[PDB]
């Protein structure tokens, strides 16, 4: 539960003119970055990279270089009904819909992964929709070798 | 010559609609860190010959 | 001429016959 | 004109019996909080395009 | 006239041929 | 076992002229209410809602609004042979047939859910039939994404 | 009239051999406290319409 | 007469063709 | 293991002229009684009942009345290799063949159920064959919604 | 009469080759303490009618 | 004669056609 | 582990002229005896018995009499990688190949069963081949209702 | 964890002129040796042996003699995400890719097996590619009766 | 005689392409310590008659 | 001559028809 500190080794800031909009994470062996978040990621050898991909899932996936295979996190694919965590608190997974406390997310906190317990990345936060006291997430998880994005009713992209 | 041009604007369209259907059917398999389901290796000519 | 415009006239409606079926499936999932 | 009217009272009946069989086969899938079984997405034109 | 009243005359008995089979199944379950 | 208190956040009274007949529960993301129980549910923004549905199962299912997604309970689909509980006592599940003590149910207590242990809703009480010392329930459970109502011999609707 | 009687003593025999084969194939499903296997609901007209 | 005694003459051997097969199965189990 | 006392609530004596031959048990929701054991069961509202059924399994199965649904036992369908019990002692299940000590059964003790641990009925004793120091049972168990009677070599019906 | 004898020495050979193939296909099922796999009950006339 | 020696001449090659296939399977297992 | 004593109730000596060659065991409900080991088994009512069977597996299987059904052992069909035992020591099962210490078997010790822990018979020793410090067994086990004999390279029959 | 000592009984040095290049291991019942590593293995009765096999997997597999069946190790086929070990340290298996510390492998250490906990061999080290602080292995594992070699991007053969 | 030689240089080529496809399809089954998948025993004439 | 060069002319294109399909499968796995 102290192992949220290792996200800084597998995250990068992406800026459009000088201001940070989102984050390009580094799950597994592929740079993932949400397709809406624009700019140039703050890393030279990760900049010159042809990786423009699909937009039905809203991702933009890459292939990481060989000298940065060991700076990556650990991916997994199973999730039980439990208690997961990311940088701005602690979440839970009930019925296929991650929920956070209202106000812990701000417009500009996309690309944040979600760890389970062992520092294993499960999904990618990219949205949110205010139900009231709680708010649920729009999120891009993968069941098994097939990413499927989830979107509740009336979200907006952070 | 117009019939000699209505072929090439009707043989590229049926080749354009295979490259689109090749793309849309296996685009999530390239995004995840995962395999290719080798039945679709046989039917669709997939770019993972076995890599990525 | 009917043989020429019936081959690739029949190729084209089979190329649509795939793409109608593929977008019927992998919009759903 | 009666034959021109016995068509419309015999082409609506065969269209009425598809809307009823479309309704009765997937009415529990709309009541539960659940999915659509995408084979029946292909055969039956289901209102969950993927939603609800 | 037999061609007109044999098409939608044969459409209608296929529309019943579904609904007899569907109510045979999803009354049972 | 103290968590039967949370049913008041996911229940509403429905009256026909001024008297309470049943309850419109709020399981998952869909308002469920038994199709026999009439009137107008005591909530304005849940009143104007087109949701008249099937009658072979005797339900009337809806879609809850977006600002009340976080007032809902938690649904599940598995049930072992054990010891379940609802508002008027404690029940058990033996052989696909919920049973209560005789007289704990009254004509007018429909729409009552049944929790398992974790406050997870399993089914919906809507009937009952006097076997004698015990009485079994008519009930609308769902196995997995398919509601199936159960009805013993000679019931009556509460 | 004998041919008019050899029909009824040869159309009841082929109806007697369906009621026997209907009986013997689903007699254990009525003895246990169990279900009917709804494929055999479709093929054989079973007395559990869904009950017992 | 052959058409009459070939229909229900052919119905009867199909009714035996079920009962030979059913008693071959649900004597075994 | 004290719960063999509840068989008296789900058993009845059947007599042919005034002497007891067997027992009509009351498993689940269906009166089961072995087809060989004759007479009239000692219960009036269970007498007038049309329930003559098959004889390849040697059963005679019924439908219990509505005011006696709560006097029934509990049925199950799984059995591991263990230690089961009935009224005249304690049995074991090894290789699909129940065995008792020799002489614990008498000619006239049919219809006796066999409980597992929780008072769950597994099968119905109706036979027996002397192997020597031990004797095995002819018995009518059900695997899953299909009764299958078992018969060792050279039995006789009690 | 030789043709009347070349039948019986060529109708026993095709009956000998069914009894051998009946034997070799289900000889382990009689050695173990086990069942018969009732599909092969239907196809092959097995001596366990249900016994042993 | 060809009909007689073609029936049980064709029965015999089907009896070998089983035993070649059965000894191909239950030598392997 | 003291329960290797019960093999004497389910074993018999078979002699050819007056000398013991092997053993006809009594697993389950069928007399098993290896087809190579000759003579007449030392039991009169088990002698007059027509049971000559196949030779591809090298067995000769019978049907035990009715008054000796209760002198039999217990058969099973599963085996994990563990520690099994027979009369001349203790064996292990690694990779589908039972192994014994070298010299614990003698030419004339066939028909010996192998128990697991609960006195459940697993297979039948009938061979052996000297690897060196250890030696593996030729053995006739059954996976599930299908006996399959195993034979290593260059054995000889005990 | 002391049981890395038993690799010397199931390993041999192979030399090309007098210098050691690799190792011919002895897993299961088949001599495995990587197809690139040349020379003659330092064992006479294992030299005269016709075993030249495929090169798509880069193996060269044999059949071990009968008097050395008992000098072999133990093979297995399952592997969970855990902590495995070989001669030059301790490795881990995350996402189908064994990793070692950088510099623990040298050009000339092929044929080294990898044990799990019980001294059960899992795979065969034959490569390596420097990611940086860590380096991953090229390796020939078998899922179940089908060897599949794995190769990361830009390796070289040790 | 050239046609009598173009047979043997075209009947060996179709026999060479079966021995190669026999080799490549079952070469991993001989490397591992494992079985042969007896369906491929029936179709392909495999050298493990049952051994190795 | 067409019958001779059509048999083993048609044998050879079936021998390629296996090896194109086998190397399409067991290069992939």
């Amino acid at each position: 539960r102290m192992c949220m500190k290792i996200e800084n080794d597998c995250i990068f800031e992406v800026k459009l003119d000088g201001k940070v909009t989102g984050y390009a994470c580094l799950v597994g062996d592929k740079v993932m970055k949400p397709a809406h978040v624009k700019g140039v990621i703050d890393n030279p050898d990760l900049a010159k990279l042809t990786y423009k991909k699909s937009s039905k899932y809203d991702l933009e996936c890459a292939q990481i270089p060989v000298h940065m295979k060991s700076d990556a996190s650990k991916y997994t694919h199973e999730k039980p009904e439990g208690h997961y965590n990311w940088h701005h608190g602690a979440v839970q997974y009930s019925g296929g819909r991650f929920t956070i406390p209202t106000g812990a997310g701000k417009p500009g906190d996309s690309g944040r992964p979600i760890f389970d317990n062992k520092g294993r990345v499960v999904a990618i936060v990219l949205g949110g929709a205010n139900e009231g006291a709680r708010t649920a997430l729009s999120v891009v998880t993968w069941t098994k070798d097939m990413v499927t994005r989830y979107t509740p009713e009336g979200t907006e992209e952070w | 010559s117009a019939a000699g041009l209505a072929v090439v604007l009707s043989l590229l369209a049926s080749c354009y609609m295979f490259a689109t259907a090749r793309r849309k059917c296996l685009t999530p398999y390239a995004l995840t860190p995962g395999a290719v389901v080798p039945v679709t290796l046989g039917v669709l000519c997939c770019a993972p010959r076995a890599h990525a | 001429v009917q043989r020429v415009a019936g081959g690739l006239g029949g190729l084209t409606l089979a190329a649509v016959a795939v793409l109608i079926l593929v977008t019927c499936v992998t919009m759903r999932r």
